[PDB]
């Protein structure tokens, strides 16, 4: 209803691209009720406005609860709109180095800067009804919405003026902003980190959390088995293991190990290691510690994260932009849903890997998930606790 | 009085100018009576030859807005589907209203009225209301109908108004006398906006017909669908054919519309003769026995839980029932999907649980509790060992045979004292000649000739031979991840008859351990059988 007193920034889509036209998926009753109570108050506050069917665009919507959060937070799956939105106009490499980093939800601050009146039709979203009893309620945004990649870019001007009274009285506090969040890290005591993150929190209120510790994040390297009694099966499993690493490290040699298995032998027969193969093994064990050749971060290319299900509640992952040159590899275990829910553990691991990628490189990866599309597209919104959403492809070919 | 919806043509495109078909004194007079009526009711206005555009008119009256629809912008259809009567809760007082001349009572964008121009075969007409047959009339009406209804629903919170197209469902737990006056207000409220509601399209006593359902006090039954057995279809009653049959598809699954629709790959006139391609004659007939089967269900009680029970049937078909009290089903259906590559029953059951879950969220906004014909231990073994992430919601076992089982299980470690078969396959040039064989640590070996095969098929054939010529326990080693991955997918059915009998051998086995090694390395077992298929 009311126009914004402060002035609008002109935004456009990518060249030759139209706005998103994504169908709304069915919502549970609790979410529709939550989306109804939220969008009415948002409409009264002039933040959104009811539109008709003349607007051919639409974006999905649902609601989440954060970890230990009891209240519903609206989440709009802007993944298509962001893909078609222009790029705007640095990432602090020190965020990874701090002892404690807290994440704050600053998405509500975006509800004070108006959306370009000619860009608002691309933020259309519809709230579905139970059993289609009534036609869904259509809306579009009049202000910067949460989850749109252009909102923090347009708010960078305002956000800077709010934080610099804080950031030069604390010139060693790393403050990174990605989408609706502020990533804020320090090497301070745990007691003195929490009240300095609360003071920055209440300085935000003067205008108008969730904690991480990134200096102990691990990297799981390639590890060959070292048993003491090698069987035929134990050796030919290490040979394809090492022949696999030859795509990463071209200096691997598997021949003198394979020489030990020459002749049609039974898999359970124990094979003594003729010592010219252990030299090949010790060399292969130590031609696995060096940095991979040609591995670096290109911020102009997409990130990719593959997740493998190891079973017993543990999941391995590798972050890379081009294969065999991994930027990071790791393994999770004992997450929510362990030993009872694969979807909930995969959804957690996607959230953990993305949080890492935002801290390290400032970008979320494109995930290859080990699950059928239909199973994931049935449950993932029931366990999502993040204000961002990444893009994903589905893996139906078994590994190793 | 209703605010108009701004309609734009697609960018860079002008209005339609399709020439009128000239016709006979017989129905060219009815048109101007029909049209004067419409002009006397305000629905059409007159302009001369100033605007250029044209829309053909045939002959009750009919207008062909196809060319105009191809030039009209896209409208976001807000509806995610039709309502299901099982989604209704029992209300003490129910009423079904229908709006008279739903389309002919919502004003059209005045800037867009020029492209609507048509000519009686002379005076030219341009519409000022939503025309029947136009692309935007359904979306604009329902949107117009909604916000016209909103101040009434807000000031009458004690009633619920469900709206879809012409039919208004008005339910309430009020007294019949109080429910009586609340309706007349709604009709008077609608009448003030130019939307009358006739008195015998008004449904007063029950069986209440809402969207082809008879809403009895404690049950609902679908309206018997009956569509013609005429002899010479024209593409209007072929388009009304595809229309009112692919709404029947929601309540009646398996009613497909591909054949008929395909009959309009042409510039056909709407009144000319249309020949049924013999493909289209089974389309209708295939489900004319499906359409005649009845459907009935109970209403929804939100105080009780939703129970979904699934049963196994023939040829990858599955039946399910959704109820709250035992055997008082709200909805039942059939599901039928076998994979195009390799499927097993546990996968199909997981798919069935997911498909019912979604339509349960569509109808009631919640996931039912499932009763499935599978052991907890059978499921526990499957999902914990499956290479992919999988899971099903909170469920319990129901002992309704045929129960779903795991027909075999590959071992995790090689078997001591079991014969070790190394297998491989190969093909040669244009030779159309294949070799699949094995070699064994005990010296056993075999090689057979093959006729028309891929390279995977040879590797799959090699594995199958090792399963044939071996005891109850066996270790097999292949260089083919394709073959090893297919068995890793754990199928119990296949369309490949070779794969089907690899399954049959696998079932009869007691312990199988499949092993992979990279081809063309120094591995002793692989290279020997590889040379044999050189
Ligand atoms: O002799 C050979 C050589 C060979 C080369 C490549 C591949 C291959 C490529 C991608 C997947 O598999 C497979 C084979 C193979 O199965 N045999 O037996
Ligand atoms: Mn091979
Ligand atoms: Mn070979």
């Amino acid at each position: 209803g009311p126009i914004s007193p402060i002035e609008t920034v002109p935004v456009k889509l990518k060249p030759g691209m139209d706005g998103p036209k994504v169908k709304q998926w069915p919502l549970t009753e609790e979410k529709i009720k939550a989306l109804v109570e939220i969008c009415t108050e948002m409409e009264k506050e002039g933040k959104i406005s009811k539109i008709g069917p003349e607007n051919p665009y639409n974006t999905p919507v649902f609601a989440i609860k954060k970890k230990d959060s009891t209240k519903w937070r609206k989440l709009v799956d802007f993944r298509e709109l962001n893909k078609r939105t222009q790029d705007f106009w640095p990432h602090p490499a020190g965020l990874k180095k701090k002892k404690s980093v807290t994440v704050l939800d600053v998405g509500d601050a975006y509800f004070s800067v108006p959306l370009d009146e000619d860009f608002r039709k691309y933020t259309a979203f519809t709230i579905p009804s139970i059993n289609n009893e009534t036609p869904g309620i259509r809306y579009q945004y009049n202000v910067l919405p949460q989850g749109w990649k252009g909102s923090p870019a347009i708010f960078q001007s305002s956000m800077t003026k709010i934080l610099e009274p804080f950031k030069k009285q604390n010139p060693d506090i790393v403050i990174y902003q990605y989408m609706d969040d502020l990533y804020v890290g320090s090497d301070l005591e745990i007691g003195q980190h929490r009240t300095k993150i609360e003071e920055l929190r209440q300085h935000l209120l003067r205008w108008g959390g969730y904690e991480l510790h990134p200096d102990k994040w691990t990297v799981q390297p390639i590890v060959l088995p070292e048993k003491d009694s090698w069987t035929v099966n134990d050796i030919q499993k290490l040979v394809g293991k090492l022949n696999w690493a030859s795509q990463i490290y071209p200096g691997i040699k598997v021949r003198q190990l394979s020489k030990l298995l020459r002749g049609t032998k039974a898999l359970t027969e124990v094979i003594p290691l003729t010592e010219e193969a252990e030299l090949e093994l010790a060399e292969n064990r130590e031609i696995l510690k060096e940095p991979v050749h040609g591995v670096y971060y290109d911020p102009s290319k997409d990130l990719i994260a593959e997740i493998q299900k190891q079973g017993q509640g543990q999941w391995t992952y590798q972050i890379y932009q081009e294969p065999f040159k991994n930027l990071k590899t790791g393994k999770y275990a004992r997450m929510r849903g362990a030993h009872t829910n694969d979807v909930k553990q995969l959804t957690e691991a996607v959230q953990k890997i993305t949080t890492e990628s935002i801290v390290i490189w400032g970008k979320t990866p494109k995930f290859k998930l080990p699950i059928q599309k239909e199973t994931w597209e049935t449950w993932w919104t029931e366990y999502w606790q993040a204000t961002w959403i990444p893009e994903w492809e589905f893996v139906n070919t078994p590994p190793l | 009085p209703i605010e108009t919806v701004p309609v734009k043509l697609k960018p860079g495109m002008d209005g339609p100018k399709v020439k009128q078909w000239p016709l006979t004194e017989e129905k060219i007079k009815a048109l101007v009576e029909i049209c004067t009526e419409m002009e006397k009711e305000g629905k059409i206005s007159k302009i001369g030859p100033e605007n250029p555009y044209n829309t053909p008119v045939f002959a009750r009256k009919l207008v062909d807005f196809r060319e105009l629809n191809k030039r009209t912008q896209d409208f976001w259809e807000v509806q995610l589907g039709i309502p299901h009567p099982a989604g209704l809760k029992k209300k003490k007082s129910v009423t079904v209203l229908d709006v008279g001349d739903a389309y002919f009572s919502v004003p059209l964008d005045e800037d867009f009225r020029k492209y609507t121009a048509f000519t009686i075969p002379g005076i030219r007409y341009q519409y000022n209301v939503l025309p029947q047959g136009w692309k935007g009339s359904p979306a604009i009406f329902q949107s117009s109908m909604t916000k016209i209804l909103e101040p009434f629903k807000k000031q009458n919170p004690d009633i619920v108004i469900y709206q879809y197209m012409d039919d208004l469902y008005v339910g309430s737990d009020l007294e019949i006398g109080q429910h009586r006056t609340k309706i007349e207000e709604l009709r008077q409220h609608l009448l003030r906006w130019g939307l009358t509601t006739p008195d015998k399209k008004h449904q007063k006593e029950p069986p209440f017909l809402w969207m082809g359902y008879e809403l009895h006090p404690d049950k609902w039954t679908v309206q018997p669908i009956v569509l013609p057995e005429k002899d010479s279809w024209t593409v209007n009653d072929i388009q009304k054919l595809v229309g009112k049959l692919n709404w029947a598809s929601q309540i009646y699954p398996g009613i497909k519309v591909r054949q008929l629709s395909k009959l309009l790959r042409g510039t056909k006139a709407l009144t000319e003769v249309i020949p049924l391609t013999e493909e289209a004659e089974l389309e209708l007939a295939e489900n004319r026995e499906i359409l005649k089967e009845p459907v009935h269900g109970v209403y929804y009680d939100p105080s009780k839980d939703l129970i979904a029970e699934i049963q196994k049937q023939g040829q990858g078909q599955w039946t399910y029932q959704i109820y709250q009290e035992p055997f008082k089903n709200l909805k039942t259906g059939k599901y039928a999907r076998m994979r195009g590559a390799h499927t097993n029953d546990v996968k199909q059951l997981t798919e069935a649980v997911q498909k019912i879950t979604t339509e349960s969220i569509v109808i009631w906004g919640k996931t039912p509790k499932f009763k499935l014909p599978i052991q907890k231990e059978t499921w526990e073994t499957w999902w914990t060992e499956y290479w992919q992430a999988t899971w099903i919601p909170e469920w319990e076992f129901v002992n309704t045979p045929p129960l779903v089982k795991l027909w075999y299980q590959l071992e995790k470690e090689p078997i001591v004292g079991a014969e070790t078969f190394y297998v491989d396959g190969a093909a040669n040039r244009e030779t159309k000649l294949g070799k699949a064989g094995y070699v064994t640590n005990k010296g056993r070996q075999k090689v057979v000739p093959l006729t028309n095969t891929t390279n995977q098929k040879t590797e799959l054939q090699a594995i199958y031979l090792a399963l044939q010529d071996s005891g109850l326990e066996v270790n097999i080693v292949t260089d083919s991840q394709y073959a090893l991955g297919i068995i890793q997918a754990q199928p119990d059915k296949s369309e490949s008859e070779l794969v089907n009998q690899i399954i049959e051998q696998l079932i009869k086995k007691e312990k199988v351990y499949l092993a992979w090694v990279p081809a063309h390395k120094g591995i002793g077992g692989n290279e020997q059988v590889d040379k044999l298929v050189s």
